[PDB]
């Protein structure tokens, strides 16, 4: 039976900021915070993922206030807190969910210092998380249809011949952001069949801006169920869309590193 | 044993992918997927009539060579060429007896005094993986060298170099969607190119990459695994998210 | 050095000189820029926003791909377009001759 480790790691999230306890105060009830990722050893930003499905900082539990949308998460003593509120299951989709209440950890504001609330699972960039020490986004060259490269310009995205900008920073919150302006997001406005995906701002952190690279080679919008698609397998159209997964080459991609 | 065909004669990018997709399709039933990553079948409990699959390779010259892949790790254990079979030196003895189930109809089985590991094949071929060019051409010329070694035409260094090509172009491309993509762009432009430090490090990390992902917490590694950019660079991985579009197959190491 | 000849007729009909490989199919429409109309490899489908439901594009690799027009501003010259990977380019694109 597989070994059960308990790694200590930073939980990077919305807009590349990490999971932090406010001000480093560990008294029971203090707010858990969205904060720039540090390069230090202070336990305020390092979290141990224990076997009992609990995220702990300096020995204390990341605890949601209640079991309803809007309540914030506080640091609290693990034994004194309620068992059901101290528990979290981190899914391979980037969300961090609580088994009871069906509420995922959301960051309703990309500003530094946002108290982490817990909201309804709409698979938003606000509620996409990644436990890593790499506190800098992974920047790659995304290659897809016919070997072309995903390129962006001032709000327009398509594929073109791979010229060595075509660079994209894969943020921990599940967003894909053009390198030159990393405040902009790979956004889609609707859960419809041919909504052109382009570059907007990362403010709303909605779904349509959150993407997971599935093992089958696609780039899926988790809330949509449709994948990134070059329209009619035609790069010259300069058009990319969300389309139901069929598996053809015009929706298969690869993050070159 | 299941047989899967490929030919460098008229090989297109799609003719390469469905091949690797068919190889993956028979290397594992896809039943055990852990953290979006599929697992090869467990050596313990696997029937020997399900222990191997065979890939048949042909080329512009219509020379045929059939490789044998160990289902538990997708690595090449041997190959039949016409009337003769050839096997790498087995590591243990349980693997030495399963070899006897492979090419039974042929006359003269052969087992080399060397195993099929990169560092020894690199030693035998006198060249490193970082220098041996990969692509359709190299695979074509390698198919010939495996066929003619039986007739004394192929020498041992060219034999070992052919092994490094096939293993990388088949086994590794099955394990990694990334390395398959590296062979993908080579067919696309008709290139003869040695692999990056990116491909080399992935090949050298596969066993460790499987352990850490399976032995991971529900997502996170207990320890990092350092890798490479296409340009030789520093970067380490701490979670399985970045690896999902990269690793296609994992060796079994433990139970969920 | 040779290419496919997409000869168009027509229910618009279009044939190639290999569609098995040739990726997708594309119909393009007035004496205005050459806008888009409408299949993937399998293939599936991609229609322009003006002509959803009215138009249907079909495929059968085993060398033809159609386009059925059902139900004035759509009057123009329509061309069938092909895509795929290359051996000559950077990728393959073929326009036809209706
Ligand atoms: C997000 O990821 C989690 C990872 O497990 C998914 O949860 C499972 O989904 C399957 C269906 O695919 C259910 O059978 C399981 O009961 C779910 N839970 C577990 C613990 O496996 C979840 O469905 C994913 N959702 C999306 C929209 O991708
Ligand atoms: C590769 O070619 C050989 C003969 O040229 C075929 O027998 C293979 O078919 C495979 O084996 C048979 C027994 C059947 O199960 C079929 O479904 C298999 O695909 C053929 N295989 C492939 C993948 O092309
Ligand atoms: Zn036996
Ligand atoms: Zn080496």
């Amino acid at each position: 039976v597989c070994m059960d480790p308990e790694p200590i790691v930073r939980i990077v999230g919305r807009n590349g900021l990490c999971v932090d306890v406010r001000d480093g105060r560990f008294h029971n009830g203090n707010a858990i915070q969205l904060w720039p990722c540090k390069s230090n050893t202070d336990a305020n930003q390092l979290w141990t993922l224990k076997r009992d499905n609990t995220i702990r900082s300096n020995g204390k539990c990341l605890t949601t206030y209640g079991y309803s949308p809007g309540v914030y998460v506080m640091i609290y003593d693990c034994n004194t807190a309620a068992t059901d509120a101290t528990r979290w299951q981190i899914w391979d989709n980037g969300t961090i969910i609580n088994p009871r209440s069906s509420l995922v950890l959301a960051a309703t504001s990309g500003n530094s210092g946002t108290t982490l609330t817990v909201q309804t699972n709409i698979y938003a960039v606000s509620q996409g998380w990644l436990p890593t020490n790499n506190t800098q986004p992974f920047v790659t060259t995304i290659v897809g249809l016919y070997g072309l490269c995903l390129q962006a310009n001032s709000g327009q995205v398509w594929i073109e011949d791979c010229s060595s900008e075509q660079q994209w920073a894969l943020y921990a919150d599940g967003s894909i952001r053009p390198q030159q302006n990393r405040d902009n997001c790979l956004t889609s406005d609707s859960n419809i069949r041919e909504t052109v995906v382009k570059i907007l701002s990362c403010g709303p952190a909605s779904s349509g801006q959150r993407w997971m690279f599935k093992n089958d080679g696609t780039i899926l919008n988790l809330y949509s169920g449709l994948v990134l698609d070059v329209r009619a397998s035609d790069p010259s159209l300069k058009q990319i869309i969300l389309y139901p997964l069929h598996g053809d080459p015009n929706q298969i991609w690869l993050p070159l590193f | 044993y299941p047989i899967i065909n490929f030919t460098t004669a008229g090989a297109t990018v799609q003719s390469y992918t469905n091949f690797i997709r068919a190889v993956r399709g028979r290397l594992t039933t896809g039943a055990d997927v852990r953290h979006e990553i599929p697992v090869l079948p467990n050596r313990v409990g696997l029937p020997i009539n399900q222990r191997f699959i065979l890939v048949e390779l042909s080329n512009h010259a219509e020379l045929s060579v059939t490789l044998a892949l160990d289902v538990t790790n997708a690595y090449v254990v041997g190959y039949r060429a016409g009337n003769s079979a050839y096997f790498f030196h087995p590591d243990n003895q349980e693997d030495a007896e399963a070899i006897t189930h492979l090419f039974t109809d042929v006359q003269n089985r052969y087992t080399f005094a060397f195993g099929g590991n990169y560092d020894r094949l690199e030693q035998l071929a006198g060249n490193l993986r970082e220098n041996i060019e990969l692509g359709n051409g190299p695979l074509e010329e390698a198919i010939s060298a495996l066929y003619y070694y039986s007739t004394g035409g192929t020498q041992l260094p060219t034999l070992a170099r052919s092994f490094i090509i096939c293993i990388q172009m088949i086994s590794e491309a099955a394990r990694f969607q990334y390395i398959e993509g590296e062979m993908r762009t080579r067919i696309r432009y008709n290139r003869r190119s040695a692999p990056d430090p990116s491909v080399i490090t992935l090949e050298n990390s596969w066993g460790r990459l499987s352990t850490a992902i399976q032995e991971s917490n529900q997502g996170a590694f207990a320890s990092p695994i350092q890798l490479q950019r296409r340009n030789g660079s520093k970067f380490s991985v701490y979670d399985v998210s970045i690896l999902i579009p990269i690793i296609a197959l994992m060796v079994y190491r433990c139970a969920p | 050095n040779a290419q496919v000849q997409l000869v168009e007729t027509g229910r618009l009909s279009c044939v190639a000189s290999g569609t098995f490989s040739s990726y997708a199919m594309g119909w393009f429409r007035a004496p205005k820029e050459r806008d888009f109309v409408a299949i993937s490899l399998s293939g599936a489908t991609y229609y322009q926003d003006s002509v959803k439901g009215r138009f249907t594009i079909s495929r059968d690799n085993a060398n033809t791909v159609y386009l059925q027009m059902n139900s004035p501003e759509d009057t123009a010259v329509y061309y069938c377009k092909a895509t795929g990977e290359r051996g000559y380019q950077g990728y393959l694109e073929v326009w036809g001759r209706t």
